[PDB]
């Protein structure tokens, strides 16, 4: 086990900004529907991204 | 002085005076003190008296 990516702050977005957040490799999100190897989606406003 | 939150900054209040008003440009989409709902840069006036 190797520390990968060292200890960093969380990523929050301010209310009139987005994160264009694309799928590296294929997964499935949390509420489980599907998302390809590729797909793009926009992280929305305010709020925080995991 | 809690650990979870920060002064950004400290805000002096505008003083305004009779016959004058004060030129307000929201940050982000949001309300104001009246109730009109004021998107992203656009620009309103309040001509309220005081400070």
């Amino acid at each position: 086990e190797v520390l990968e990516k060292d200890i960093t702050p969380l990523q929050v977005v301010l209310p009139n900004t987005a994160l264009h957040l694309k799928a590296l490799l294929d997964f499935e999100d949390k509420n489980g529907d599907k998302v390809m190897a590729g797909d793009e989606w926009l992280f929305e406003g305010p709020g925080t991204y995991i | 002085p809690q650990k979870e939150v920060e002064v950004v900054e400290i805000i002096q209040a505008t003083v305004i005076k009779q016959n004058q008003a004060l030129r307000l440009r929201a940050r982000k989409e949001c309300f104001d003190r009246e109730g009109k709902g004021r998107v992203t840069g656009e620009e309103w006036l309040v001509r309220s008296v005081g400070a």
